[PDB]
Parts: structure tokens; C-alpha cells; sequence
């Protein structure tokens, strides 16, 4: 449907956990190498014509780099379901 | 294992959980009452010594309940008054529990009138309202002690601090204070309000970890207390009294059953008796209450600890962690004060072990006279400063070690903590990245960097508890006198038996840390029951090895091979009989599962050395020249 | 670690590499030679017993080169003898480097005469060709010793099985055969094609793994050979000898040096001497060269499996893997063998340990009683059926459970070795999913499908080495007379005071397996030099938990934390002088330096329980009665 994910290349660093939600009847998301696995050579991806937008790769909040995105309908671009507020800060010292 | 999550539960079943333990508490307590009888006032000789009640035998002999004689009336009249105690108990218990049902199931309804009744009022609305009237419950139990003791055991309240008569006194002086402390919270709550919101997680954290303190301070108390002049007639007592337990060895039997067995004993397959004053009951008792306390202790300080954490967590996924006034969270919100504070708490570590290491191995090189040196070249003159010799009986070298192995110890552990405390969310070299934390509970991320394993706040608390190991270790050593100053002594190798005299240490410690374990054990081989706890205690631990390894993958690859097997099995040998397909544990799991018996296993071992003699001289074991 | 590694090297090379060796060989070898020296032929008292000289002493005695005496002459000829043997081989060694320096840089040229050489003709192309020529090579090495006996040492070749010049009687028979064989494989190779391609990875693996197999086998040779009578003369001369060692317990001194100090000897600081005859010097010695065959025969096995997998993924990844016609590769390449084969394997290692672990809890319950039972219930009955009665003497069912916990133990770690054979590149489980191996070394996958720890064939040698440990530890037990039947024995609790008598040993034994801790190390207690080992030998161990539990992310945290502490305190208490930045291994290297402090720390405390002594009485034990 609406609403793709489109795991981001050169944030993700291959942890997985995305991958485990996705249902098993759909394999829409899958690895590759291309080198040695240690300095980050695993990144994972997202098949688009499988993948059948259930969240669970993007309500799930796992990412921990960031690459999962859920682009929105129309145009907009998400990076997490919920974004703190951005304050600002300084220190205090009650005299 | 987490069905009784705090998130998942409302304020009332907190209450009825409550009252059902407590319930069950009253329960196994008349279970150690029975259990502690000798004679059943019918009479129908009863049971033998456990370690169960031995435990709790010198708070009831002080209570005028339990007694330390052998005669007609003394256990008739015991064993009458522990029954009638026990069957109280049960009474209440049951009560207690019957209420936790009324209050688990939100119907604190009169059974007699047909009447409700509302949690809200009948009150407090937040828990610092509710903190006012507890003070004013808990001077009802100090009255009501005061009350049970004068009423029923005698003991008029006097104010003599060497007989059980003070009690009865303080127990009143401190229902007043108890008392004018409640009103004045009822009319002005304090105030660390961040408590009130989250209020059964961040509360209960703060609660547990504060509870864990309370232990060890109790832990302490104890060992100091109970070795008083004061004391003497509820402790060592046990000395000259002749005990009988189970596992004891026994009156053995040939193959002849004839068959000259043993001493001169009727029974066959008799437990023979083992004198008390030899074996150093007085003492071994004394070392097994407060050692269970100082371990439950440090256990509850981890856990509350790590429950902060699970909170800390929280608020700063949704958004509120930049959302406190409360200074608890404003001094450690900066990643400069953090980093500072972790800096400053780890150089001191660093600074402190490395003390005590290098004089501990410096002492073992000077028995063995390793590299051509002698016992002289060792730290035998390095006491505590005579300001501090108060604290100690005998000040030595040996106490110089202990006071700085807690400090090593327990500042070792404080590096998990704190890194539980400040980076459950974001550390300064996973904001170097850009990298999450989400879950408290991820075991890695994957080989990226070279590998990102036990990153987690559960992970560290894992490492809090395995180095917490060495601290708690360290105690059960001193207490037991170990000389913990040199790795070997009472070694007939070099010089070991010289300790003795050339520092005038006045006493005879057991051993070293090392024949520590040669020793002692003499006595654990002579008993099959201890016997098996050793063997037992060995097999658990090492198994810890099978999940804390790096090998959950290569345990997932033998799963399915073997699920294939007992597949391909049942084909040719028996007919279709087989459809199972083994479960491998997460690595989440593999880490809980592994602390639990490397945990476990260590501290089943440690009774043994705890629960089977004191066995300390007094001899100065002259020079060995 | 891999400077060295075999894609690198050419032929010649190696062949410099191993004559360098060589080389190094007799310059050690001399090093012993006169480390074994007792008077120095000038005379100048010479030196004390060591391990690396006693272990060679026998064949030295056999050769006619040392004695077993104390007299004028007899020390005189000895030492002159010994220089001699130690300057020939300084000197032979001395120039076998020189050739290793000819061959390693390209250089084959005649120093004298200005002529060069082809290393092709000077012959053979390939290693089928090179096999030939090299049967008549060591054809030259059995004439060489033959004769070198003869026309030195005597030794006339005489086929007389009882004494020494049997062997030389079969250097020459030997020499008859390798040489007749050698010439038949110049002129008909064998084939095994495969090897000569990648033949110095592919050709290694399989000899090294050949080998392997025959340092066991040597190694079982000699200890039934060692105690033969015709042996006797050079093993069990041993026990009436009087040894002097370093590290004895040495003539003490008290802290009047006056000070009377020990036996009457003149030297302060005297080395006490020991009996060899109470101490179980003939055993011992033997004990010794026995174990060293034995782990290193049983390591190259490992090693020679685990090259075997760096060639077999190197060529499943180009793609001849597909493209072998050597039946060792056929008989493996098709996914449904391998799963029947490693099932059949995981099944045979299940019924056969699950056995022996029956028995020995249960012989472990009959002795303490536990749940009322006797020894009687016992398995004291399972004798080896009488047609294998002879390999063993005094059968009884001590050997029994020997018997099969090797097998039990070596099909444990078959199933590692299998699983670097065959899964090298894909397995069952991976192939299911959609994965790769690709670098025989990568530590882990990440988290995914719960964790992918420990699938490489690197990660898969560890576990071998660590399965290894429990079979190779049996043997150090069976050697050493340690009763491997019951876990407890000897142990004065219940019953295990007895099992000689019910069994009818006829011997004695030292203890059981747990009890076999508490026993021996009164004598490791004795000794300071053995003391420090004990102690060296348990730090190194447990550090491997450092690197083997899922924390290298923890590890990378506070390595980021210490580098800001040391890097803001030469910032305010001393100036700038600080730039370093601490470094953690990674899982790679974390478990190799993992495995080799966990198998390297265990087995420099196996040596105690060799060398200290045999202390195997042959007193039947009277009953407990
Ligand atoms: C010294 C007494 C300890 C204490 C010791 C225990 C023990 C022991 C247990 C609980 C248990 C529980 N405690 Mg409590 N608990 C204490 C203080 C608290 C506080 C608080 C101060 O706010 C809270 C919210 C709770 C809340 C709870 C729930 C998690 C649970 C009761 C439900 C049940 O099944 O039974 N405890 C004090 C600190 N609590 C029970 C439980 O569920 O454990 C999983 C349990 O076994
Ligand atoms: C040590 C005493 C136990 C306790 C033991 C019981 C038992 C037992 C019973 C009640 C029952 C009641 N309790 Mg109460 N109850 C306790 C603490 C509380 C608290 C609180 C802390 O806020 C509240 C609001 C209540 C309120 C109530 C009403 C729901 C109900 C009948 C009213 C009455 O007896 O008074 N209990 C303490 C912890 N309570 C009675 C009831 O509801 O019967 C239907 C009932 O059987
Ligand atoms: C929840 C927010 C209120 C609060 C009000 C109460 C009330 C009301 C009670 C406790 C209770 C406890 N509180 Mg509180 N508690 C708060 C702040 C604290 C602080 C702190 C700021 O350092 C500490 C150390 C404690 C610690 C404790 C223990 C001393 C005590 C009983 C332990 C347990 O098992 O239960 N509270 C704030 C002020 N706390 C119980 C207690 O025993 O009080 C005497 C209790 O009845
Ligand atoms: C029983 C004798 C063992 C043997 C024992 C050793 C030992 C021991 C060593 C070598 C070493 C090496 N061996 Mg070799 N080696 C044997 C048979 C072989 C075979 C073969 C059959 O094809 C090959 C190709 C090699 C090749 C090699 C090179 C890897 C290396 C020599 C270069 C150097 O630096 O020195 N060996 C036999 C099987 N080899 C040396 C090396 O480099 O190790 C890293 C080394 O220390
Ligand atoms: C035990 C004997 C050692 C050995 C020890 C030496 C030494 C030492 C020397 C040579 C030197 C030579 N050896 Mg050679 N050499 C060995 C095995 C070989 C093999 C082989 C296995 O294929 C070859 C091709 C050679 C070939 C050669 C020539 C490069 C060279 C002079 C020719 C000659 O002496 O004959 N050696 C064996 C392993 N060889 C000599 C040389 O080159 O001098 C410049 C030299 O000094
Ligand atoms: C390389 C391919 C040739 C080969 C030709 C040679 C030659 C030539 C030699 C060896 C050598 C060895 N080979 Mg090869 N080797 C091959 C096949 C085998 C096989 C097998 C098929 O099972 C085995 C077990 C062995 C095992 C061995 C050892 C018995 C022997 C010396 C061990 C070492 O340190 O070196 N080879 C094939 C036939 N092998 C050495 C040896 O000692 O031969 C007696 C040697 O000189
Ligand atoms: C006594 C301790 C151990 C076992 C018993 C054992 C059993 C076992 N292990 Mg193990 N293991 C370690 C200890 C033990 N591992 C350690 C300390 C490490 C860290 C180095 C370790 C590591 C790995 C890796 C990395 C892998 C395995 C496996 C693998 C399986 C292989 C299948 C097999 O050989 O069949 C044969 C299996 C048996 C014959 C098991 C029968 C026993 C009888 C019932 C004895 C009773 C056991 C126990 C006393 C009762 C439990 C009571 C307790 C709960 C109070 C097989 C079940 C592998 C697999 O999971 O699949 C192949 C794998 O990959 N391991
Ligand atoms: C005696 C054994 C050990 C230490 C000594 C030690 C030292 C240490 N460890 Mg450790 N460790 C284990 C054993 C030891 N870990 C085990 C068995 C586990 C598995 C459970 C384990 C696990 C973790 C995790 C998960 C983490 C750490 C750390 C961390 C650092 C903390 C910094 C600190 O407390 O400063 C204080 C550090 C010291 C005072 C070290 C000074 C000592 C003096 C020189 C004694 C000499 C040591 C030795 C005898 C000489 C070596 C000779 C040998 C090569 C023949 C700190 C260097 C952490 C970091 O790396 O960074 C924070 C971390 O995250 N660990
Ligand atoms: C954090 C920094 C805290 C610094 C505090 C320093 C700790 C001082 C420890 C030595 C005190 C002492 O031995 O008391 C001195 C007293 C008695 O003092 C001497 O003790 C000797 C013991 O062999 C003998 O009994 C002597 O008779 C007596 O003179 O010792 C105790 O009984 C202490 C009880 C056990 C204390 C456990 C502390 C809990 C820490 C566990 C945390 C590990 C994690
Ligand atoms: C794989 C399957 C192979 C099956 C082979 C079964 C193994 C048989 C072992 C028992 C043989 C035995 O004890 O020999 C019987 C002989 C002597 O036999 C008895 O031995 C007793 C030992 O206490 C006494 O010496 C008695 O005198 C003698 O009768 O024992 C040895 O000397 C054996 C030497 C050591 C053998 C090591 C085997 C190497 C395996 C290590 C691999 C671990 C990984
Ligand atoms: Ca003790
Ligand atoms: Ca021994």
C-alpha cells in the first residue's frame, strides 16, 4: 500500500532487528556483504515487491541507526515514530 | 518472567500481593516453629536439629519461648508454647491471605453489612499523603510489640541496655516518636515529586535499593551485637550443648547384619552426637544470619539500581527525561558531569586494588622466598593508624587488607552501576556514532566495530553481580578467619608458619586464601550431606559456560542437525513416533540463564565453608625454626 | 600471526625454513646435554636435576653415554662424553642453519667452486615425484644410525629382543625395505590428485593431521613399553637413585644466622635430599614423555582438521568444489550424507556418554547412602568381558568406564571437527535461510534469529580444543592411578572407605575424582617452586572469562571512558603528557586469546598432578568394618 520504508544503505550497520518482524510468508527485507563483516560490511535492505507495508519494521522502534525511514504518502519523510521536543540547556547553581 | 510487571498492575493488587505474602510468611514461620520441636507435649519423640531453626533458636530462648536444657518439664512446656505459637501464626496467615484475596479483586466489601468501600477515602491521593499515615501505622506495631512482650512474656519495660527488658522500653519510646513524626507529614508532605507519576516503578526503585542498605547496615549490627558480654546467654550457650542434625555421619553398619559396628549406641544407623564447643557453633550461627543479610543486601541495591534504570529508560524514549526539576536527574543531565564522575570513580578503583594486590602477592613472595627474599622483606608492620584501632580486636596487617578489599571491591562493582545509572539511553561513544539504545534488554548489535556485545543496562547488571562476587567472597573469608593478608599461610613449604611471631598476632588464623580450600575441607569430606552440596554446587557452574560462551549461533546449528535426527531416528529404527524440535535460548536469555547458575552455583559452595566449624586458635603457633 | 602463511611461500622456502629448524634443534639439544652434567670433567660441581634432562636421562643410559652411579671415573666419562655430543651438535646445527640461509634466499651456488643450481634438475616436478625419492632419503637416515651405533657405540647387530642391539639390528632391516619401496614410487607414483595444486596448504593439512594420529600412537607405545622387564635396567633404576632438583623444599634458616636450622649438612640453604623410590620417580618419568605425545598427537589433529577447512572454503568460494574427482571430496559433497554421517555420529557420542555418567553418579550414590542405599547396589560387577581382559591388569571396573569415557570423549570432539569438514561454507541450517560463510573467521552474524555466535570453522576449532579437554584430562587421571569409577573414594564418610574389598582390587588407589584435589596437593603444598605454578596457573585461567563472555561492546565503552579520564587528569594535577588511547580486542581476537589462556592455564597445572610423585600403594584396604 501507502507509505513504504525504504531502509537507508549507508546508515544501517546490520543488526537485524528489523528484519525479524517482517512475517515469514514475506521475505521482503535481506542481507548483503560485499567484504569482511566486522569493520561494517553486512548491510541489510528491503525488497519493495514483497513487502506489503505492515509497520512492524518502522512502529516496532528497533533501528538503532536511524535507516529505517517510512517515507509518508505524499511526500513526507519520517526517521522515528516519535521525536523528543528539542529543548535547549544550561547549568544552575543555587547560591 | 514478567507477568507481574509494575506497568501492567493498578495500586490496589500491590496491596493484596502484599497481604497474601505476608500471609505466607506467617505460614512457614509456624512451619520452622513445628520443626523446632523436640518432644511433642503428648510425647512422641520429635525432630532433630536443622539449620532452619538453630538460626532462629537464640531470639526465642531470649523470649522466654524455646529453652537450653534437658529436662521432664523444660521441652514439655517449650514444645507447648512453640505450638501454640505456630497455630497462631497459621490463624493469622490465614486471615492475611483471605484479605489479599478482598483487596487483589477490587471488593473491600463488608461481609457482615452490606457496605462498599472506596480506595480514594475512607485518606491520600498521591504517595506523599500516603507516607504520613504509614508513620502513624507503623507506631501502632511498635505499641503493639510493647504490648505483646509485657502482657504475655513478662518483661516490664526498664531501661537497663544489658537485658531484653530495654527492648520493651524502646519499643515505646519509639511508638512516641514514630508517632509526632506521622501528624506533621500528614499536614506537610515532602517533596522529590517525580515519584508520584510513574509512581510504581520509579517509587519501588528507589525503595529497593534503599531497603538493601538497610540490610547490610543490619548485616553489620548483627555480627558486632551478637558477640557482646550482653549476649552471651542466648549465643554461646550453644557452645557446651550437644547437637544432633540431619546429615550427620552416622552410626555405621557391616556387612555382617554381628556386625560390630560404632561406639556403644542402640540404635542402629544412630546419629552420633557432635559436640557444639569444639565445633564452633556460636560463632558458626553468628556468621550465618549476617551473612545472609549482607548478600540479599547487595542483591536488593543492584536490582533497585536496575530498576531505576528500566524507568530511566522510559522517560527518555517518549521525551519527558528533559522534563525533570527534580535535582536528582539535573546533576547527571549534562554528559560532562557523567564522564567527570565515571572518570574520577574508576581512577580510584584503579588506584585502590592495585594497592592491596601488590602487597598481597609481595607477602606471598616472602614466605616461599621467591627470587632470594625473606618474611622480614614483608609488609608485617603496615597496622591501621592507632586512631582506628578501636574498630578491630587484635589490629594487624590482616585487617589493613580487609578494610581496603571492600573499598576495591565495592567501588569495582559501583562502574556497572553507574553505567546503569547515566548510560541506559546514549553513551559518549555510541553519541560518537550515531547509535540508539532502545530496549534494555538487546543483547549486541552485530560484529560492526569489532563487536557490541553487553552493551545493554541488563548486561550490566549482570557484570555488577559477577563482580560483585569478589566483595562478597572477600567477607565470608574474614568472618571466618582466613588471614586474607598473605595467598598462603600455614604452608609447611617456607616460612608461612612464621607469620605467626614475627608480627605477634596473638590469635591462629585457619589458613591462607589458597589452603583456604586444602583445609576446612577435612571436615566437609567426613559428611556425605555436605558431601553432595560440594558436588552439586561444582555441576551448576560450570554449565554457566554453555550460555555465557560465544557459541549461540553454533548451539543453533546442532538444533536443527539434531532435529533431523530424531527425525531421520524414528524412521528405520522405531516407526513415526517423533515430531520435536529443540529449542535453542535467545542470548538475552543465554546471559539471564548464565548469571543465575555461575550466581547460584558459587553461593551454594559458600555455606559450606560457613556451615561447618569456626575452628580459629588461640594458639600463637611458635616459630618454625 | 600470519607472516608466515603458506599462500605466501614459495617451495624453496620451506625447505630453508625447516633446515633453520633443524638447526635450532641441536643447538637445544646440546643445551640439555650439558644441562645434564654433574662434575664437569675438570672438575667444578656441576648441576642439579632438571625436568628436560630426566626425561632424556634413560636413553641416554641406554646409548652408553651417562650411568647411573657415583663414583671417580664413572661421573668423569659421563660429562667428557656429554661435551662431545653437546659440541657435535652445536656444530652439525650450526651448519644446518648455514643451509637454511642457502635455501631460503634463492641461492643455491657453490661457495668454493663458481657453479649455480635449478631447484627442478640437479629429479622431481611434483610431490607424487618427491614422495620417491624421499623413501630412499630416509632409507640413508636407518643406514646412517645403524652405523653410527655400531662403529661408536657398539652395539653389534644382533636380533636379540631383550637388549639394545635388537634396534640396531632393525636400522638395517628397516633400511632394506624404505629403500627397496623408495624406488618403486620413483617410477610409480601414487594419486591423490588434488594435492598438488594448492599443495602447500591442501598437502600440509592432511600430513599434519597424519602425524597427529602418530604421536598418539607413540605415545601409547611407550608407556606399555617403559614397563617391561627388558626396560627395567633404564626406568626402574630410577627409584633407587637419590635426586637432587631445583625447587626443592631446601635446608631452612631461622632468623638467628647460632640458628639451628635442620638435619646435620653443612651447607646453609642446603637442597634436601629425595628419594626416588618413595617418590614414584619411575612412573613419573614415564608419566611424562607419555602426556607430551599424547596433547601434542591429539593438537595436530585439530590443527591439521582445521587447515583441511581454510583449503576446503578456499575452494567452494572460486569454485572448484564442485570440480573434484578424489573420492575424499565425493563421498561429502552431496548435504544428505553429511547430516546422516554427523547424525549418526551425535547419536553414538549421546548413548555412549549418557552410559558411562549413569554409572558414575551411581557408584557415587552407593557410597555416600543417599536415598538409602548400599554399595552393594553398586555397579562393582561390570568387568570387561575376559577376551578383552588381557590389554588391562587387575581388570576390574575401573577400566571399564576408562574404556568407553575415551570414546565418550573423542566422539564429543568428532563432532566439531566433523561440522569444520563439512559446514565450512554452507550448512543445513544456513542454507535454509539465505546465507553465507565467507571468511572461515568471522566472529558472528548480529543478533538476528536470536544470535549467530561461534558458527565459523575458526570458532568451531575452539570448541574442539575445549570438548578436548575433558578427554585429554582422563588420561592424566588413568595414568596417575586415580579411580575415574566413582567421584568420591577414599573419602572416610560413608562407604567409599571399602570398594577394594568388595571388588577385590588388589592394588590400591589414590582417591577419587573429587577427592583426588584434596589428596596430592599435600605434596604440591610442600614445595615453593610448585606452589607458585599452582598459583601462576589459576590467574591465567580465569582471565579467559574476560574475553570469552558476550562483553566486547562493554569493554569498547569503558576504553572510550578511560581514555577521556587519563586524558582529563594530565590536564589539572600533572601538565600535558598524555596522549593514549586504549585498545580492545576484537571477538576474533578476543577468542583465540580466549582459548589459549583457558587451554594454556589448565594443562601448566596438570603437569603438578604428573610431576609430584605416583603414590599408588598395592595394599588392599582392609574393610571399614
Ligand atoms: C522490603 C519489602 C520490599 C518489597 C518486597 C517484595 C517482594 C519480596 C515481592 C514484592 C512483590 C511485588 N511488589 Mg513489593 N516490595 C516493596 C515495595 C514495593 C513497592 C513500592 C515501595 O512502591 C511496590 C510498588 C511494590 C510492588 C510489588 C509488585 C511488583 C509485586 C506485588 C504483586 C504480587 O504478585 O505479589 N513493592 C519493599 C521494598 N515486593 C512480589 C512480586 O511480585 O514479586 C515479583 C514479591 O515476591
Ligand atoms: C492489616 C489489615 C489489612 C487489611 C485487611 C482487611 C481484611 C482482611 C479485610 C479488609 C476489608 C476491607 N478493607 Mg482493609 N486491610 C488493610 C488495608 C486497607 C486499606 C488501605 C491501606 O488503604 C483500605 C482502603 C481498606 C479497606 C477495606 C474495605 C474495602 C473493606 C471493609 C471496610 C473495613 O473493614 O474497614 N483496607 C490492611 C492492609 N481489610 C474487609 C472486607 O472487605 O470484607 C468484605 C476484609 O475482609
Ligand atoms: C513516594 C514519594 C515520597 C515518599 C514517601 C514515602 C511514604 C509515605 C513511605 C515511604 C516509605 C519508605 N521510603 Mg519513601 N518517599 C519518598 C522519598 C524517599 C527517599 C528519598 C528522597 O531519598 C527515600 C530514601 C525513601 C525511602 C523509603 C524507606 C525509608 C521507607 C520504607 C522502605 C520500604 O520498604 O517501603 N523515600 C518521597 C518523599 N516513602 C515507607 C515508610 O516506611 O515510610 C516510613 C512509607 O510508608
Ligand atoms: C612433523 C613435522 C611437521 C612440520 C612441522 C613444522 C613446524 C614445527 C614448523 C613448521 C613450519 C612451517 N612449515 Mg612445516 N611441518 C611439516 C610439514 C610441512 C609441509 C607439508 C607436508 O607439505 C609444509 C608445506 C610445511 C610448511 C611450513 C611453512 C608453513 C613453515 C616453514 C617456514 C618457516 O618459517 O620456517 N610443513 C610436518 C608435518 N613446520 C614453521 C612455521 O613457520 O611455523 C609457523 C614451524 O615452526
Ligand atoms: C641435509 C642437507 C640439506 C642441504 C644442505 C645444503 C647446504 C648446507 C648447502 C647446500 C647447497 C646446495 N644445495 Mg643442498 N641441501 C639439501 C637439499 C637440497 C635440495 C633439494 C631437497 O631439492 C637441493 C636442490 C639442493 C641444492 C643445493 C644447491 C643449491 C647448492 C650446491 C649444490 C650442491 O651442493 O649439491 N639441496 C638438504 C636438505 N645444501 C650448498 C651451497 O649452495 O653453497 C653455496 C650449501 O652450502
Ligand atoms: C603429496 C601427494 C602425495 C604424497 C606423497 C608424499 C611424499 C613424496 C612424501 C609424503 C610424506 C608423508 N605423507 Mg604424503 N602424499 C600423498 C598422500 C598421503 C596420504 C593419504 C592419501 O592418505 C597420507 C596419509 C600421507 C601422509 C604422509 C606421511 C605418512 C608422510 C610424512 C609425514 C610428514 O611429516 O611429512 N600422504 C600423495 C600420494 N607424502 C613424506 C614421507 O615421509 O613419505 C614416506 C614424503 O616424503
Ligand atoms: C555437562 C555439560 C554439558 C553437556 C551435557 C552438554 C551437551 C551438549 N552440548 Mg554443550 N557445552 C557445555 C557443556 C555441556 N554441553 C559447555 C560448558 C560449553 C561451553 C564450552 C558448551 C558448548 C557447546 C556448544 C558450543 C555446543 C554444545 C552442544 C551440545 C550438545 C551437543 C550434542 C551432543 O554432543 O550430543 C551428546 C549430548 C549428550 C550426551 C548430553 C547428555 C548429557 C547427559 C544428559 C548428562 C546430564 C547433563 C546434566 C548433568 C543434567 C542437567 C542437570 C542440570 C540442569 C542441573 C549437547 C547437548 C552443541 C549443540 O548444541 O548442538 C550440537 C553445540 O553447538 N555445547
Ligand atoms: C584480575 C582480573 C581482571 C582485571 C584486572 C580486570 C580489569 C578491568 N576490567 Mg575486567 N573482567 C574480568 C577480569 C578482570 N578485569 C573478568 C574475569 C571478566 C568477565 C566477567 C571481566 C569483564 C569485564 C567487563 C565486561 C569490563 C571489564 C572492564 C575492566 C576494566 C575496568 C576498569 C577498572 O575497573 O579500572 C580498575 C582496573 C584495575 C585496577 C586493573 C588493575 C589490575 C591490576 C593491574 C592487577 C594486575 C592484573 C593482572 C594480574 C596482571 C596481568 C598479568 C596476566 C596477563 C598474566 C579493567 C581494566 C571494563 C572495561 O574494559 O572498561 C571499563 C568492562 O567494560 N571487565
Ligand atoms: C565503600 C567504602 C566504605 C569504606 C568502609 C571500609 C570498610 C571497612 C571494612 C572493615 C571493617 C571491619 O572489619 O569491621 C571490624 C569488625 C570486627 O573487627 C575485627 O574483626 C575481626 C574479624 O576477623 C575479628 O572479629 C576481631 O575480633 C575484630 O577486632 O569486623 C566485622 O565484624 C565486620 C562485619 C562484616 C562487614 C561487612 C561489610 C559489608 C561490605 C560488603 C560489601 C561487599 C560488596
Ligand atoms: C575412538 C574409539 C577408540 C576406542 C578405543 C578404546 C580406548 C581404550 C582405552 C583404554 C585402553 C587402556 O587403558 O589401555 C590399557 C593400558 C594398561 O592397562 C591397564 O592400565 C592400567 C592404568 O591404570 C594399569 O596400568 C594396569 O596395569 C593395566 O592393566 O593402559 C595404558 O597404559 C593406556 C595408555 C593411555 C592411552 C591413551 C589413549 C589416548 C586417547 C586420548 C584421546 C583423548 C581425546
Ligand atoms: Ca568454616
Ligand atoms: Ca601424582
Amino acid at each position: 500500500a501507502k507509505k513504504h520504508y525504504f531502509i537507508i544503505e549507508n546508515l544501517c550497520v546490520g543488526c537485524g532487528l528489523c528484519l525479524d518482524k517482517c512475517p515469514p510468508k514475506v521475505n521482503a527485507i535481506g542481507y548483503k556483504f560485499y567484504g569482511d563483516v566486522q569493520e561494517g560490511g553486512f548491510r541489510c535492505y528491503i525488497d519493495q515487491a514483497a513487502c506489503i507495508s505492515c509497520s512492524a519494521c518502522f512502529s516496532g522502534d528497533e533501528c538503532p541507526s536511524g535507516a529505517l525511514i517510512e517515507v509518508l504518502p505524499d511526500g513526507e519523510v519520517l526517521d522515528f515514530s516519535y521525536t523528543p521536543p528539542e529543548r535547549l540547556d544550561f547549568d544552575l547553581r543555587f547560591l | 518472567y514478567q507477568i507481574f510487571d509494575t506497568e501492567k498492575l493498578d495500586d490496589e493488587q500491590v496491596v493484596g500481593g502484599h497481604l497474601a505474602l505476608l500471609g505466607v510468611l506467617g505460614f512457614i514461620m509456624g512451619i520452622y516453629y513445628i520443626s523446632g520441636i523436640q518432644v511433642f507435649p503428648w510425647g512422641a519423640p520429635g525432630f532433630h536439629d536443622n539449620w532452619f531453626y538453630l538460626t532462629i533458636k537464640p531470639r526465642m530462648v531470649s523470649l522466654g519461648i524455646d529453652t537450653y536444657s534437658t529436662k521432664t518439664a523444660d521441652l514439655e512446656a517449650a514444645g507447648a508454647r512453640l505450638l501454640g505459637w505456630a497455630a497462631f501464626h497459621f490463624l493469622v496467615g490465614s486471615v492475611l491471605i483471605f484479605g489479599g484475596w478482598r483487596h487483589w479483586t477490587h471488593n473491600l466489601t463488608n461481609p457482615f453489612t452490606g457496605r462498599c468501600g472506596n480506595f480514594r477515602d475512607f485518606s491520600a491521593k498521591s504517595y506523599k499523603e500516603a507516607l504520613g499515615p504509614h508513620a502513624v501505622y507503623m507506631s501502632l506495631l511498635f505499641l503493639g510489640w510493647g504490648i505483646v512482650m509485657w502482657a504475655i512474656l513478662g518483661f516490664a519495660p526498664i531501661p537497663d541496655f544489658q537485658t531484653i527488658n530495654s527492648e520493651t522500653f524502646m519499643s515505646f519510646v519509639f511508638a512516641v516518636i514514630f508517632f509526632a513524626l506521622g501528624i506533621y507529614w500528614w499536614n506537610n508532605p515532602p517533596n522529590a515529586a517525580i515519584h508520584l507519576n510513574d509512581d510504581m516503578k520509579a517509587a519501588f526503585s528507589v525503595h529497593l535499593t534503599a531497603i538493601g542498605y538497610i540490610n547490610i547496615a543490619l548485616g553489620c549490627i548483627a555480627f558486632v551485637a551478637f558477640q557482646q558480654p550482653s549476649f552471651a546467654p542466648y549465643y554461646k550457650e550453644l557452645d557446651k550443648l550437644v547437637f544432633y542434625l540431619y546429615g550427620e555421619p552416622f552410626n555405621r553398619v557391616s556387612f555382617n547384619f554381628s556386625g560390630a559396628k560404632e561406639f556403644a549406641d542402640f540404635p542402629a544407623y544412630a546419629i552420633l552426637p557432635k559436640s557444639g564447643e569444639a565445633f564452633g557453633m556460636a560463632r558458626v550461627v553468628t556468621n550465618l544470619i549476617v551473612f545472609n543479610h549482607i548478600i540479599c543486601g547487595v542483591l536488593y541495591v543492584f536490582a533497585g539500581v536496575y530498576h531505576g534504570g528500566q524507568y530511566l529508560l522510559k522517560i527518555q524514549l517518549n521525551g519527558m527525561y528533559n522534563q525533570i526539576k527534580s535535582i536528582w536527574i539535573t546533576k547527571g543531565r549534562d554528559q560532562e558531569v557523567q564522564v567527570k564522575i565515571l572518570g574520577t570513580v574508576m581512577a580510584l578503583c584503579f588506584a585502590t586494588m592495585l594497592s592491596v594486590y601488590a602487597v598481597i602477592v609481595w607477602n606471598t613472595i616472602c614466605e616461599l622466598n621467591i627470587f632470594g627474599t625473606n618474611i622480614t622483606m614483608s609488609f608485617y608492620w603496615l597496622k591501621p593508624l592507632p586512631i582506628f584501632q578501636w574498630m578491630f580486636a587484635d589490629p594487624s596487617i590482616n585487617d589493613w587488607v580487609m578494610a581496603h578489599v571492600i573499598t576495591a571491591g565495592s567501588l569495582f562493582s559501583l562502574i556497572a552501576l553507574v553505567r546503569i545509572a547515566f548510560f541506559a539511553h546514549t553513551s559518549p561513544l555510541w553519541d560518537d556514532l550515531g547509535l540508539k539504545k532502545n530496549s534494555y534488554s538487546f543483547p549486541c548489535l552485530g560484529p560492526v566495530y569489532g563487536g557490541t556485545c553487553g552493551v545493554s543496562i541488563q548486561d550490566q547488571l549482570w557484570f555488577a553481580m559477577l563482580w560483585g562476587i569478589k566483595g562478597l567472597s572477600a567477607v565470608c573469608w574474614y568472618i571466618d578467619g582466613a588471614w586474607i593478608a598473605s595467598m598462603m599461610y600455614g604452608v609447611p613449604a617456607a616460612d608461612a608458619k612464621a607469620w605467626d611471631s614475627i608480627a605477634h598476632l596473638h590469635h591462629h588464623y585457619t589458613s591462607g586464601i589458597f589452603y583456604y580450600f586444602w583445609t576446612e575441607t577435612v571436615t566437609i569430606f567426613s559428611s556425605s550431606h555436605l558431601s553432595t552440596i560440594l558436588m552439586i554446587g561444582h555441576l551448576v557452574w560450570f554449565i554457566s559456560f554453555a550460555v555465557w560462551f560465544e557459541d549461540r549461533g553454533s548451539r543453533l546449528e546442532g538444533a536443527d542437525i539434531q532435529t533431523r535426527t530424531i527425525r531421520w531416528l524414528g524412521k528405520k529404527f522405531l516407526n513415526r513416533d517423533v515430531n520435536f524440535r529443540f529449542p535453542v535460548l535467545t542470548i538475552s536469555d543465554s546471559k539471564l540463564a548464565g548469571t543465575f547458575l555461575y550466581f547460584g552455583g558459587t553461593f551454594m559452595l559458600v555455606f559450606l565453608f560457613l556451615a561447618n566449624g569456626f575452628y580459629q586458635t588461640n594458639s600463637p603457633l611458635p616459630p618454625p625454626v
